[PDB]
RNA sequence: CAGGCCUUGACAUGCUAGGGAACCCGGGUGAAAGCCUGGGGUGCCCCGCGAGGGGAGCCCUAGCACAGGUGCUGCAUGGCCGUCGUCAGCUCGUGCCGUGAGGUGUUGGGUUAAGUCCCGCAACGAGCGCAACCCCCGCCGUUAGUUGCCAGCGGUUCGGCCGGGCACUCUAACGGGACUGCCCGCGAAAGCGGGAGGAAGGAGGGGACGACGUCUGGUCAGCAUGGCCCUUACGGCCUGGGCGACACACGUGCUACAAUGCCCACUACAAAGCGAUGCCACCCGGCAACGGGGAGCUAAUCGCAAAAAGGUGGGCCCAGUUCGGAUUGGGGUCUGCAACCCGACCCCAUGAAGCCGGAAUCGCUAGUAAUCGCGGAUCAGCCAUGCCGCGGUGAAUACG
């Protein structure tokens, strides 16, 4: 009855719970509109199931912490693309290949010493 | 002017720590200073001993300090008349129940600090330093090193331009982490100035 | 400046003398090294001489210069302009 | 670089048009990382172009893409003790850099007072074939051509 | 902006708080 | 019954969370096996060079790490016993309840 | 406009107009002299004039010894014409084929 | 003015805000460490000895 | 720097002689330092029912050695660092060639991020570098389940709060994992191009790591150290001043010139850290800075804490303005013995230049740049717009 898969994102983790249904989506608490209001990033969350028309067929339970709303968004992407996968095995074509069940290890690269920023120089005139 | 200490380079991988203990945000300097006073009081008095490394530990008012040497009996005495006069010189700085061991060098020409303090001993004695330097390598490889490489820095024989000389045999990797290399370091005080000296022992790795 | 809530500072070793002066009548002139002082209404009408770092300067405390520091009338630097 | 041929970035397909080229349009939109803000804009200027003439904003914004790409440009190469200014062919990824950044400097440099709106009309003139996003095109092409005598320095 | 401290996004910059920024 | 263990060393700190688990589950009868807290570190960041060279530093840090062991079932079987255990130096042990 | 150090030696205002009236040789070549930067300095030797000038094609940098500091500092100014005069004309080497 | 300055900044003063850290191993005034009683220059010389607990070379 | 003072001296080791030791507490003079001085009881092993007699526990006073010097020399030096340069290099042993400096190897053909590796070769090996061994991040597993978590069932004061559980998230120790390993193709090989599998692919991203040497590079002011120089002073204490000066000139930065913006109000989403004369919930006084109450937290418990950009609404309407927030007036707060020179913050008023910057010039190749805020060391307070970290949002482009 319960499908489950972990999503993250930079520093976003998400819990997603997939239980069938008519697709009503819960973030923390509240509708996924309600928590992405105004975002345009949002929609592309609910793309794997999109990918296998499991649009409308899936309600989804998810907890989402830590990071920003995108990587969170991001991070829901990949939760509920796992959660499919283990919905069905054979899910994993057309859903590989739109690499949506892949994770991108893309973080903040560190400050360094000497710089302003992680990259960024300071800048000298030589003369 | 550039290299990495090869010690500080390898804690915690092939070489550990010298004051191994744990203290509090409250109490952290506290020890540690009197740690310091420890080693400069034994550093001094110990010296003729041979001394390479002095390890020391801590739980709570008690510490125990274990030393390493060439010639552990220069520091324990006849049945124990220096290792005696030692622990009273220590608790009284120490202040508190202060333990002090003794353990073997069981190769002093394996021992990177030894080889480093023999050949500043040999250079304040105005020995030829670059002879010197080819010896103390020549006896840390003969004693079974997998390498060496020693050096020389400062107004050697007295010149007015300095210079620094140094020796080698084998290995020494100071750039593999894994490789386990001791590293000693000499100050030669002679009249017409201080002479810097540093021993590379390569061990083997691990 | 200076919290209300606590006192108006004067050193008292300079404020002493001040009132030592106004009992017996004023005055002599005072040599102090204390900038930090407050004018204070009991000194008005003083000539109170205010060492700069070098010399004492001596300064006439008038009635408009109640509620300063001594040491804003003895300016610590020489400067009569560039080039 | 000096190695090898760069990889062009794919880019990921917008959320309303499912399109890799209005991704491409919002970025060059984006000041300061604020790709919301860059997303509004462009959308809503998509709303108004649909308000002042009914038709499809992709189909407009498209064909005033089209519009702006130049198919020849000069680029200097100083051949002897002169800068020659040569003419070359356009590649197609260019094309569509030149085309997406002409077209949202042009827009900035409208009178009209938000930034939708001058997004929203520059589309609109472009498509038609007016506005300063195509005046650049029509000049670069124009420079091109005046200097076809040197297209044979073509490298 | 950041430099007014009779703004909220001043008192954000310096760190402080007031009138144009309580807690 | 709560048992925190506190080191810089954290291979000398399981150790000891172990052996201290261990010793309380035999004399029994319940250990709440050792829960890793969260390491709270103190970098200290330096000039490489005594005088002037700002650009070039070098980063070293001290790490706390700290295990929590609760012995559920007590019986002073086990308290007695636990009184003496061969604790390494670079731990300090603290006991609550 | 032009900067001039004395590092750790005293110098006149006189000295100073010197320097400038002897880097002026360089204005010969009307091309732009931003931000010249000249540093009088004595070794045991004699004494070091160094210099950094840019120019929209290029940069001058050069070092001038001799035990008179003028000297010195003429020397710094010979070698600093013998760049800007490459500078300004290299250019003119392969204007043929 | 230095050994008379590493005394007196041992000495308690006449008010508590005279009072300043001085690096106990050196005498330096400048970049003194609290929580260690060492200057920069002298971290890094014990910690590179080891002779600093639980103190190593910080990478990430 | 000025002025007021001290002379084995703020500090080490001494040896000698007087005092009493030792430690505390006041008085005078003074800006303070210092000078002056009035207090008060010294254990010991000792003849001690007795004056009395010490020794050295530590001080005091007078000496003599000596101390002390951030005085000079980084061109006498050690140490450590910067730089060329994370560049792919620099050499040695033996043999061979050359009268000799020196060559060879190390060159050559291919290849690589690389003196990387392959093939060839009067060269055959070896070393220091390269790489790897180490750390962080990305997937997964094992072991653990509180102070962390809450899928499901009960209570649910309406808050993971309670029962309960450790699944999940996490936290933090140990493992697995990628090797061009596998298929297509080119290759003499080394490799290169493409494919699949996979969280990850051809060093996975970043870090630590810097060869022989160069710059007679930097530092005698972090430390050490040769030598030269000072000795009622080139040593030492203090009060005050200065290091904050201001016709000018350059370097690094902050905030800006505005509508992709500014302002108000409401509403979300981090990480890493820090915290017992500390971090401060919550309450109340104040427009506020702050103040007075007062709980919690040796802190995965409690606190700093609100992240900001964003989101939702409302105002502004292109103006030197509801852009900008300099300058100055006035009133207060807090730290501190003390904010005149010379602190930060709050509030009222003031509301400058600046309409995107000449010659010239800096950074950055992807979670980068840009932009947004958060923390920490130092630290009474802070002149931090600096530095070292941390996450949020997140591009453009590379023909060559
Ligand atoms: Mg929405
Ligand atoms: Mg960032
Ligand atoms: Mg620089
Ligand atoms: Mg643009
Ligand atoms: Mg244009
Ligand atoms: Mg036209
Ligand atoms: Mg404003
Ligand atoms: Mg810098
Ligand atoms: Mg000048
Ligand atoms: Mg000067
Ligand atoms: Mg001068
Ligand atoms: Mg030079
Ligand atoms: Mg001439
Ligand atoms: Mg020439
Ligand atoms: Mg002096
Ligand atoms: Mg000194
Ligand atoms: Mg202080
Ligand atoms: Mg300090
Ligand atoms: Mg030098
Ligand atoms: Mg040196
Ligand atoms: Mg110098
Ligand atoms: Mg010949
Ligand atoms: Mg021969
Ligand atoms: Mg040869
Ligand atoms: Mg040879
Ligand atoms: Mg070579
Ligand atoms: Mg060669
Ligand atoms: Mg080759
Ligand atoms: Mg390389
Ligand atoms: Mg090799
Ligand atoms: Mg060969
Ligand atoms: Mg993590
Ligand atoms: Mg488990
Ligand atoms: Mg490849
Ligand atoms: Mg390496
Ligand atoms: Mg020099
Ligand atoms: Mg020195
Ligand atoms: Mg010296
Ligand atoms: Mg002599
Ligand atoms: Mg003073
Ligand atoms: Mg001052
Ligand atoms: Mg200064
Ligand atoms: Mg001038
Ligand atoms: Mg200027
Ligand atoms: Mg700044
Ligand atoms: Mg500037
Ligand atoms: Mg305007
Ligand atoms: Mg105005
Ligand atoms: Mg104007
Ligand atoms: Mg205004
Ligand atoms: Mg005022
Ligand atoms: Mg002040
Ligand atoms: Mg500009
Ligand atoms: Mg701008
Ligand atoms: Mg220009
Ligand atoms: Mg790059
Ligand atoms: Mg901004
Ligand atoms: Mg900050
Ligand atoms: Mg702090
Ligand atoms: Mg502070
Ligand atoms: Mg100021
Ligand atoms: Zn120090």
């Amino acid at each position: 009855e319960q499908y489950y898969g972990t999503g993250r994102r930079k520093e976003a983790v998400a819990r997603v719970f997939l239980r069938p249904g008519n697709g009503k989506v819960t973030v923390n608490g509240q509708d996924f509109n309600e928590y992405f209001q105004g975002l345009v990033r949002a929609v592309a969350a609910l793309e794997p199931l999109r990918a296998v028309d499991a649009l409308g067929h899936f309600d989804a339970y998810i907890t989402v912490r830590g990071g920003g709303k995108s990587g969170q968004i991001d991070a829901i992407k990949l939760g509920i693309a796992r959660a499919l996968v283990q919905y069905n095995p054979d899910y994993r074509a057309k859903l590989k290949p739109l690499g949506f069940l892949t994770r991108d290890a893309r973080v903040v690269e560190r400050k360094k010493y000497g710089k302003h920023k992680a990259r960024r120089a300071p800048q000298y005139s030589k003369r | 002017g550039n290299k990495i200490h090869p010690i500080g380079f390898r804690l915690g991988i092939t070489r550990d720590w010298e004051s191994r203990w744990y203290a509090g945000k409250k109490q952290y300097r506290h020890l540690l200073l009197e740690d310091q006073r420890i080693r400069g009081l034994l550093e001094k008095e110990l010296y003729s001993a041979g001394l390479a490394r002095v390890d020391i530990e801590r739980a709570a008012d008690n510490v125990a300090v274990t030393v390493h040497v060439a010639k552990p009996g220069v520091v324990i005495g006849r049945g124990g008349e220096r290792i005696r006069v030692l622990r009273e010189e220590l608790a009284k700085l120490t202040g508190k129940n202060v333990a002090l061991n003794v353990q073997e060098v069981q190769n002093p020409n394996l021992s990177a600090p030894l080889v480093a303090q023999r050949v500043a001993e040999q250079i304040e004695r105005r020995f030829a330093v670059r002879r010197a330097i080819k010896q103390a390598v020549q006896r840390v490889m003969e004693s079974g090193a997998k390498g060496a490489k020693v050096i020389v820095s400062g107004r050697i024989g007295g010149a007015e331009q300095a210079r620094t000389e140094w020796a080698a045999q084998g290995r020494v990797p100071l750039h593999t982490l894994r490789a386990n290399i001791d590293y000693g370091f000499a100050l030669a005080r002679t009249t017409y100035g201080v002479l810097g000296v540093k021993a590379y022992i390569f061990l083997g790795e691990v | 400046p200076r919290s209300l809530k606590k006192g108006v500072f004067v050193d008292d070793h300079l404020l002493e003398k001040v009132l030592e002066l106004n009992a017996k009548g004023e005055k002599r002139l005072i040599k102090t090294w204390s900038r930090r002082s407050t004018i204070v209404p009991e000194m008005v009408g003083h000539t109170i001489a205010v060492y700069n770092g070098k010399q004492h300067v001596p300064v006439y405390i008038t009635e408009n210069m109640v509620g300063h520091k001594l040491g804003e009338f003895a300016p610590t630097r020489t400067y009569r302009g560039h080039g | 670089a000096r190695r090898r041929r760069a990889e062009v970035r794919q880019l990921q397909p917008d959320l309303v048009y499912g399109d890799v080229l209005v991704t491409a349009f919002i970025n060059k939109i984006m000041r300061d990382g604020k790709k919301n803000l860059a997303a509004r804009i462009f959308y809503d200027a998509c709303k108004i172009i649909q308000e002042k003439t009914g038709q499809e904003p992709l189909k407009v914004f498209k064909q005033a893409v089209e519009n702006v790409k130049p198919r020849m440009e000069v680029r200097s190469r100083r051949v002897g003790g002169a800068n020659y200014q040569v003419p070359m062919e356009v590649s197609p990824r260019r094309q569509q850099s030149l085309a997406l950044r002409w077209l949202v400097q042009a827009a900035n440099q409208r009178p009209e007072r938000r930034a939708a709106v001058r997004i929203a009309h520059e589309l609109m003139d472009a498509a038609e074939g007016k506005g300063g996003a195509v005046k650049k095109k029509e000049d670069v092409e124009r420079m091109a051509e005046a200097n076809r005598a040197y297209a044979h320095y073509r490298w | 902006g950041k430099g007014d401290r009779r703004t909220r996004r001043g008192k954000i910059w310096r760190g402080t708080y007031g009138k144009y920024r309580p807690r | 019954i709560r048992i925190k263990l506190r080191g810089f060393d954290h291979k000398t700190l399981d150790a000891s969370a172990q052996k201290i688990v261990e010793a309380a589950r035999r004399s029994g009868a319940q250990v709440s096996g050792p829960i890793p807290l969260p390491t709270r570190v103190r970098r200290f960041t330096v000039i490489r060079g005594p005088f002037k060279h700002k650009d070039s530093r070098e980063h070293f840090e001290l790490r706390t790490h700290n295990r929590l062991v609760d012995i559920i079932n007590p019986n002073r079987k086990t308290i007695e016993q636990l009184m003496t255990l061969d604790l390494p130096t670079g731990v300090e042990i603290e006991i609550k309840t | 406009t032009m900067n001039i150090t004395s590092k750790q030696m005293e110098i006149t205002p006189a000295i100073r107009q010197h320097v400038a009236d002897r880097l002026a040789k360089l204005e010969k070549w009307q091309t732009h002299l931003i931000n010249p930067h000249i540093i009088l300095s004595k070794e045991p030797q004699g004494f070091v004039a160094d210099a950094t000038i840019n120019t929209p094609n290029g940069v001058l940098v050069a070092s001038g010894k001799h035990e008179d500091m003028y000297t010195a500092i003429n020397e710094l100014i010979n070698k600093l014409e013998r760049q800007l005069n490459k500078l300004q004309h290299k250019g003119e080497a392969r204007r043929a084929a | 003015a230095r050994k008379a300055l590493i005394e007196k900044a041992k000495r308690t003063p006449k008010f508590k805000v005279r009072a300043y850290t001085r690096c106990v191993r050196c005498g330096r005034a400048r970049s003194v460490y609290r929580f260690f009683g060492l200057c920069r220059i002298c971290l890094r010389e014990l910690a590179h000895k080891g002779q600093l607990p639980g103190v190593r070379k910080a990478s990430w």
